[PDB]
């Protein structure tokens, strides 16, 4: 069909572009900080193990 | 004289700096400054994707 009111290819392209931008921002943060684990989003058990090793 | 030597040793253990450790910390923070500068300069260019969509 040739339709004007809905465009699905654009929706899917938007979602892919957003995923790529998120990944790039995460990498930029990790290079700026120098650490792999900046939150518990990253690795939760490693966070606690590293707190104990830090103590 | 004996006691003065031993007490000055004791005070030095508390007050004086360690050059071997402090130079290492300095070099680490130098490298981190250069990396963070590069990363911030690259971060300020993110709003330019909109011009592509526009």
């Amino acid at each position: 069909a040739i339709t004007v009111n809905t465009n699905v290819t654009s929706l899917k392209a938007q979602k892919n572009l957003n995923t790529s931008a998120s990944d790039l921002a995460t990498s930029m943060e990790r290079l700026s900080s120098g650490l792999r684990i900046n939150s518990a989003k990253d690795d939760a058990a490693g966070l606690a193990i590293s707190n104990r090793l830090n103590s | 004289a004996n006691t003065q030597a031993n007490v000055a040793d004791a005070k030095s253990r508390i007050v004086d700096v360690d050059f071997a450790k402090e130079t290492s910390q300095m070099t680490k923070n130098q490298v981190l400054q250069q990396t963070g500068s590069a990363m911030l300069a690259q971060a300020n260019q993110l709003p330019q994707v909109a011009l592509s969509l526009l």
